[PDB]
């Protein structure tokens, strides 16, 4: 009906405004992540530098670096979003992280989850896995605080060994604006 | 008994003739199609349907699986190879190797840029020497093993002989 | 280093043997296509006239 | 229920509320795609066009197009598909997994051709 | 100094082996392509002469 | 039709009717002229049935 | 000769040259000159460093978590938090050394140290 | 290309893609600023908008109130001057000396004038 098609035509064209308001804000936000990207590596270089002297001079016997006698379980840290709109983002991080699980229980470890953003702790909500503590007001805006109390938690969590045998983070790397993947690394041991 | 939707944004893209393959359709067609024709094109419409839903789906997407990107690298460079310009019939024994050369994959070493030049020097190659593969198409209806295993002893000596407007020579 | 630069001459002379095949099959290549375009300007002015 | 037996009639209502929901989520699939969904309507979405492509078949007739021979079809294994695929049984298969393919053992072999 | 001069010369010999080996697969595919692209250069000079006759004609 | 794309995907047989639908200037009678100038190669052989 | 850079987590927070510069650690008071050995040190809980120059008249910082890098040619000191002595509030310093959570404590006499008190 | 010659069609087909990005640029341009863009990006813009500048004509309407005789281009020396200005030829020119100009001596003229 006429009617209906010209409130439909109203509605998209205020979409497309709407949407290309926030392609040009991510478009804005790509360059300040970026930024703050180029300006913590600095540090994490010279951090890497230092521990690689101490690790030198070391007996190496530090916890983080050896293996638990049986692999009773491993930690997952998955890293996603607060806000939506954000398109296969959380559906590739999610995705690397159900395949890292079906790994990990070949080997034998059953994963347990830790959480960062809001729309990985509703699909975590919906398939019946537990998450062990989650964290989601900062995807958007990570400050060292947070990272601070995540790598605190994490590192609890292996060295109560109720405890992890291994632990992971599955993320997407930035790699251009053109291309990022879902990626997962062991951080411990 | 059938349509050849012409489509104008593939006009105005520059694919021309701007067949806009699905929509268009022969339902007569397939019947009369020569054999040697009839087995080269017998999978090309539905692997360029497949091309351009595959396409508009990972144009917004930042990467997809080898065997996915190998689909669609074939598919953008049938379509680079489906193209022809105004007054230039092709005889039918040179359309078959023309769409040999897409089908059988032997543009997948050869760039998106060069593709039509690559089979435009092909077809006047074959037509100047090794034309007995033209002639018995034309004489015989049928792509035979024969003629296949002789088109293929020249494809390789062309790749070696040709060289992108960008990279390096084919293979 | 004598193995090294033996094969160095041997793949020096393997390069220009090959490279002087090549040219010679692009000369009748040259003539090949330079045929077929005669063949075409023939034809084209046979419409012609 | 009265007429096809209970069996047949649960199944051809819920692919029936299946591809209604998927169909009312049509608007919003157009513009923003698939992930802008729910998990329980992602869910859903993700089984409907699992449905919708295996309600397609390879007809006698249509040998004269594509080549490849018809397939039939029992009701019985017709019902037993849509009933396996309702309750989510196939969902780790691709979409390409179900056009035009007559049956279960025929599902199966073309999945493990992928 | 010989036996120290022994040893660098063997090792110095090494890299320049290995170095050669690199240099001998650089400059047949250096060759092969400068060929190749030349009889490129010859048969597209061959279709302008080839098209130059047909309008010509 | 002598075009790469008609002969492979829609074949035109002898006595078919095949509909050139489409948009204004989008090369609808540049595919039909190419279809007609391309019979001349069957046109020299007088036999009525090439 | 000597150059310095004072870099966070987050940041290269600030740098300049460098011919004394001094820092408290777990192993005591330390300064730096324009010779010095390879040293990797960890700064106290409440700590400030002083950073001092052939080119100009020195410079007065607060550090939350601290660590020390030297080799004679280059110096680094790499921090979670800095706040600079134009900065850092009296009043605030003063409320956060009061407070009852040890980093909170250990903060507030960071900044407190590099306001001079 | 068959009804103009190659040439022109070319220029004329890289004229329409610079001002077609810079037209999809110009969002960009205007939210974020200049700065946002990449060195590509900018040295596009750069003959991007010397090219909608070198667009403009001094013409015999214009002899009306300017009093500065209009201008005639031939086609030849129109098609060579966007073939040169694509390929950035005249880059290190201020956009001020491509407005209102008659063909490339009568820009080579303004510009050492500016």
């Amino acid at each position: 009906t006429l009617r209906e098609l010209r409130g439909r035509i109203r509605s998209a064209g205020s979409i497309k405004k709407i949407t290309k308001a926030q392609e040009l804000i991510a478009t804005s936000r790509i360059a300040k992540a970026q930024a703050r990207v180029e300006a913590a590596r600095p540090y994490a270089a010279e951090i890497t530098n230092m521990l690689t002297e101490l690790a030198g001079a070391s007996a190496l016997d530090h916890p983080l670096l050896v293996e638990r006698k049986q692999p009773k379980r491993a930690g997952v840290l998955v890293v996603s979003s607060d806000r939506g709109l954000c398109g296969a983002y959380n559906a590739n991080v999610l995705r690397r992280a159900e395949e890292l699980f079906s790994l990990l229980r070949d080997e034998g470890k059953d994963p347990v989850l830790y959480v960062v953003g809001r729309k990985a702790l509703g699909y975590f909500s919906f398939r019946q896995r537990t998450v062990v503590e989650s964290w989601t007001g900062f995807s958007e805006r990570p400050t060292y605080e947070n990272a601070r109390e995540i790598a605190d938690t994490l590192v609890n969590a292996f060295m109560a060994g109720l405890g992890v045998d291994e632990l992971h983070i599955v993320f997407t790397e930035f790699r251009s604006m053109l291309s990022q993947t879902a990626v997962a690394r062991r951080a411990a041991p | 008994d059938g349509q050849c939707f012409l489509e104008s944004d593939l006009f105005n893209q520059g694919v021309r003739p701007a067949i806009n393959v699905g929509v268009s359709v022969s339902r007569v067609g397939g019947a009369a199609q020569i054999k040697a024709m009839k087995e080269v094109a017998g999978s090309l419409r539905l692997d360029l349907s497949q091309y351009r839903e595959l396409e508009a789906f990972a144009a917004f997407a930042s990467d997809l699986d080898a065997a996915s990107k190998a689909q669609l690298d074939r598919g953008a460079r049938l379509v680079e190879l489906l193209k022809q310009p105004q007054y230039s019939p092709l005889a039918v024994e040179e359309q078959v190797v023309a769409i040999f050369l897409g089908t059988q994959g032997h543009l997948d070493s050869v760039p998106v840029e060069d593709v039509q030049r690559f089979e435009s020097e092909l077809l006047e190659h074959v037509k100047a020497s090794h034309s007995d593969i033209f002639d018995g198409i034309r004489e015989t209806k049928k792509l035979s093993e024969e003629a296949e295993e002789k088109l293929v002893s020249v494809i390789n000596e062309f790749k070696k002989g040709f060289q992108a407007s960008d990279g390096s020579s084919v293979v | 280093l004598a193995d090294a630069d033996a094969m160095h001459a041997k793949a020096l002379a393997d390069a220009k043997a090959e490279s002087e095949k090549v040219t010679e099959e692009a000369k009748q290549d040259s003539e090949r296509i330079a045929a077929q375009l005669s063949e075409q300007a023939g034809s084209e002015a046979e419409r012609i006239k | 229920p009265a007429i096809v037996g209970d069996e047949h009639y649960r199944v051809a209502q819920e692919v029936i509320r299946i591809l209604q929901r998927y169909k009312d989520l049509q608007d919003i699939i157009a513009i923003l795609g698939i992930d802008e969904l729910s998990e329980e309507d992602k869910q859903l979405v993700n089984r409907a066009r699992r449905i919708e492509r295996f309600l397609s078949q390879n007809m006698m007739a249509a040998e004269q197009f594509t080549g490849q021979p018809g397939s039939t079809v029992p009701l019985k294994e017709t019902i037993e598909a849509f009933d396996k695929l309702t309750k989510g049984e196939f969902d780790h298969l691709p979409e390409q997994a179900f056009f035009l393919i007559g049956g279960l053992d025929d599902l199966a072999k073309k999945a493990e051709s992928l | 100094a010989e036996r120290e001069a022994m040893l660098a010369k063997t090792a110095a010999d090494n890299r320049k082996s290995a170095e050669q080996v690199a240099a001998a697969q650089a400059d047949y595919e250096k060759e092969m392509a400068e060929a190749r692209a030349q009889a490129s250069a010859l048969r597209d000079e061959a279709r302008a002469a080839g098209r130059s006759v047909v309008d010509e004609k | 039709t002598g075009i790469k794309a008609i002969d492979a995907m829609t074949p035109i047989g002898r006595g078919q009717r095949q509909l050139i639908i489409g948009d204004r200037k989008t090369g609808k009678t540049a595919v039909c002229v190419d279809t007609i100038l391309n019979q001349r190669e069957a046109w020299l052989t007088g036999d009525p049935k090439q | 000769d000597l150059n310095v850079e004072i870099v966070a987590v987050e940041r290269e927070l600030w740098s300049g040259p460098a011919t004394f510069v001094f820092t408290r650690t777990t192993a005591g008071e330390i300064g730096i000159l324009p010779r010095h050995i390879p040293l990797v040190a960890q700064l106290v809980d409440d700590a400030m460093v002083r950073v001092e120059r052939e080119g100009e008249d020195d410079l007065r910082i607060a550090v939350d978590g601290g660590f020390l890098s030297v080799t004679e040619e280059t110096v680094r000191i790499l921090v979670e938090n800095a706040q600079f002595e134009s900065e850092i509030d009296a009043d605030a310093a003063k409320e956060d050394a009061a407070s009852d959570d040890e980093r909170t404590a250990a903060w507030g006499r960071a900044r407190l140290r590099a306001l001079g008190q």
